[PDB]
């Protein structure tokens, strides 16, 4: 064990380099303490014939366009066009980087979310990809609005609003700006839950191309399917789609990220009525004399949020009545006081 | 008792070299670390523009803040970068230059029978692929007056100062009264930014279509998509090998017939073959096993291959 | 390996000041300084440098007194102060 006997002034010299260390070390939080403004970062590789060529772009708040090359220490998400970065008096170096910006149905919805970010484990030991894009279709009544939003509610998780009116913007460009914006806080911030609705009234698909706004929505939802079908990496936030109608379907929303497990809701017979009604009257005081077969039947083409209206007027007249608890004819009284 | 000493003292001699290797693989970050700290002080550079040139050693310089100077030249660079025309950069002090700043052909493979070509350039491009340059067919909407010509000019300029361009097009039979006229307009400018002077060696474009009536017979004319070819068979030697070597990391019962999987799924592609056998297999997670009884494989094949044919419109 | 090198005034005006704070002892001896410098570049770079306690015999040639603790934490704070120059050398004044 005598040549075993200079590993000892070795361990002496990492200690040594472990005492040493908390000057230097010690200094960062005294002068990377924070970022007094904030400058958006555009990232610019360059060359210099070590020696070696990188560098960036820079543009401050106050439109002043500076250089410097990339540094700070080490970089995984970073090297990205992004905003909110470390930056010092006049030195302008890179420090920290940071982001700027219920019943019926419980298998589904949670699994697809769930298993892309917990069975990672199955997903190695099978080599297989789980489904990203749902599509809760079918003619209207199911309410797939309010219950859709409600069980994403239920999911625990982050939910972000995004209709059909948010994405449409009056001037041109903003689609990609709100599509790379929901992969900002949905893509870059902690995965999120992001419902759309109606998709069926803008995959419209025209011959004459000469006036069709659509076809620039189907621009910026095409331009998502290019950073769906392009970007294979889609284990993170999925984008989940729904439509009120079968009339005009997009049929390039076949593929694996895309729309694939499409499942179909019939009209809302007695069976499904009973199912979502049950779930809007699972906690409020049903009396026992609800049987559900007239006022159920009664609700055609009445969808979740006109349903919900029934309840409200319902809800109504109830309290001159007198009776505290809701009765049976109440739901049909809001039926026919409606419509 | 002596031949023992000789085996513990290499277990202790063991333990001991063990213990390095935890300390000396985090030492190269601690290092690398100061490495940085001394590496972040080089600050208080700034950016610039170059114009007019007077004196070949001293030249005017354009901020972009609006203020223009003057600056030298250092002794470290040469005149290569010096010439005008070139984005630089500047310093703070004495307005020194460290370095510059630098600013930032045809093949139709349509089927008349069955549609899903574009999953066809999905599997090209899965295959090998190498420049990313998608234009979606949803760009030409054309609701203004009709001024894409400068559009083109301009997407085949950001082609030649980007090397990676291979597009893909798809869906086009939408797309192709004056409707005619713009697909003439968008056409005629392809030619005129195609049959020139143009960098033929790298661009690369596929164009893909639905249905065997629409083919627009502009693009059926010669120049514009020279390399067709037919799909009639979808290349089942092909789409047994992609089955083949696509098969690998993903397990199935050990009974498997290749032939049967192949001839029960075929007209559109066979990577859509291949999303088939994942589908099967994204049915037998659901299933929570590994190998499974053919029977839920011939549920995903039946099923989900005709679901692909009865919603392929 | 070096074809020339760049050493500015102020470390003679440290001999200078070497000079200066003898203190009328009577010794005036060879006092080695350490000389700092940016070996980076080929070409060698004198910005600043300090002074380290060097005494030797009068009879005995041989004997030279040196100090690492004064050396590393001169060559620390100077370090922490400005990172850009580091030790390169050394210098003596005598002119034997």
């Amino acid at each position: 064990k005598i040549m075993k006997s200079e590993v000892l002034r070795v361990t002496h010299e990492l200690q040594a380099m472990k005492d040493k260390i908390k000057e230097n070390s010690e200094k960062i939080k005294v002068n990377k303490t924070l970022p007094y403004l904030v400058s958006n970062v555009i990232e610019l590789l360059d060359v210099d014939p070590q020696r070696k060529g990188k560098c960036a772009v820079i543009k401050t708040s106050t439109r002043q366009t500076y250089f410097l090359p990339v540094i700070g220490l080490v970089d995984a998400e970073k090297l990205k066009p992004g905003d909110l970065v470390g930056v010092n008096k006049d030195s302008y170096l890179i420090l920290e980087t940071l982001p700027t910006e219920l019943d019926k149905q419980i298998q589904e919805l949670v699994e697809a979310i769930v298993l892309p970010m917990n069975h990672k484990e199955k997903f190695e030991n099978l080599g297989i990809q789980p489904p990203k894009g749902v599509l809760m279709y079918g003619p209207p009544g199911t309410g797939k609005t309010l219950l859709a939003r409600a069980c994403a509610a239920q999911t625990k998780a982050t939910f972000l609003k995004l209709a059909g009116p948010q994405l449409v913007q009056m001037f041109i460009g903003d689609g990609a700006k709100l599509v790379r914006d929901a992969f900002a806080l949905a893509k870059e911030k902690a995965p999120s839950i992001i419902f759309i609705d109606e998709l069926d009234a803008i995959g419209t698909k025209r011959f004459d191309s000469e006036k069709a706004g659509d076809r620039e929505v189907q621009r910026t939802m095409l331009e998502l399917l290019n950073q769906l079908d392009g970007f294979q990496p889609n284990t993170q936030v999925k984008v989940i789609a729904a439509t009120n109608r079968v009339d005009i379907l997009d049929p390039a929303l076949l593929r694996s990220g895309r729309l694939d497990r499409k499942i179909e809701f019939p009209m809302p017979n007695e069976e499904a009525r009973a199912r979502i009604m049950q779930i809007h009257s699972r906690k409020m005081n049903v009396s026992p004399d609800v049987n559900y077969e007239e006022l159920a039947r009664c609700t055609d083409d009445f969808n979740g949020a006109q349903c919900k209206a029934v309840c409200v007027e319902a809800g109504m007249i109830a309290l001159r009545r007198g009776a505290t608890e809701l009765t049976h004819e109440d739901y049909m009284e809001g039926i026919l006081e409606v419509q | 008792d002596y031949r023992k000493k000789l085996l513990e003292h290499k277990e202790i001699d063991g333990r001991l070299k063990e213990l390095r290797e935890q300390l000396k693989e985090l030492t190269k970050q601690y290092e690398k670390s100061e490495n940085d700290l001394k590496a972040l002080q080089s600050v208080g550079q700034i950016v610039g523009e170059v114009l007019k040139q007077l004196t070949e050693e001293k030249f005017i310089v354009k901020a972009t803040n609006g203020p223009r100077y003057v600056v030298g030249c250092r002794r470290q660079l040469d005149k290569s970068k010096l010439k005008p025309g070139t984005r630089v950069a500047l310093d703070m002090t004495t307005l020194t230059i460290m370095r510059y700043l630098p600013r930032e052909k045809g093949c139709l493979l349509y089927g008349p029978p069955g549609t899903g070509k574009t999953l066809l350039a999905r599997a090209v491009a899965s295959q090998l692929d190498c420049n990313f340059l998608k234009v979606v067919s949803s760009s030409i909407v054309d609701k203004y007056i009709g001024e894409s010509a400068r559009l083109i000019r301009e997407m085949f300029n950001y082609a030649r100062d980007h090397q990676p361009c291979i597009i893909f097009m798809d869906e086009i039979d939408a797309i192709g009264t004056s409707a005619d006229r713009e697909i003439q307009r968008t056409l005629m400018e392809l030619l005129n930014q195609m049959d020139g002077f143009d960098t033929l060696h790298r661009v690369k474009m596929i164009m893909a279509t639905n249905r065997p009536d629409t083919l627009d017979p502009a693009l059926l004319r010669p120049g514009r998509l020279d390399r067709k070819i037919h799909i009639d068979l979808p290349n089942e030697q092909a789409r047994l090998d992609i089955l083949k070597i696509h098969a690998g990391p993903i397990t199935k019962h050990g009974e498997i017939d290749y032939e049967a999987i192949v001839k029960l799924s075929d007209g559109f592609n066979g990577a859509d073959l291949r999303n088939v056998c994942t589908e099967a297999g994204m049915f037998a997670i659901r299933a929570d096993h590994d190998f499974v009884v053919q029977e839920d494989f011939m549920k995903a094949v039946r099923k989900v291959a005709d679901s692909k044919k009865l919603e392929s419109k | 390996a070096v074809q020339k090198v760049v050493v500015h005034p102020l470390v003679l005006l440290s001999v200078v000041d070497h000079f200066n704070r003898i203190g009328k002892v009577g010794n005036q001896k060879r006092v080695v300084g350490v000389l700092l410098g940016s070996w980076q570049k080929k070409v060698l770079d004198v910005s600043n440098s300090f002074a380290v306690p060097f005494d030797e015999d009068d009879k005995d040639d041989s004997v030279w007194f040196l100090d690492h603790d004064y050396l590393e934490n001169m060559y620390g704070m100077f370090k922490k102060v400005n990172a850009r120059e580091r030790i390169v050398g050394w210098y003596h004044t005598g002119p034997k």
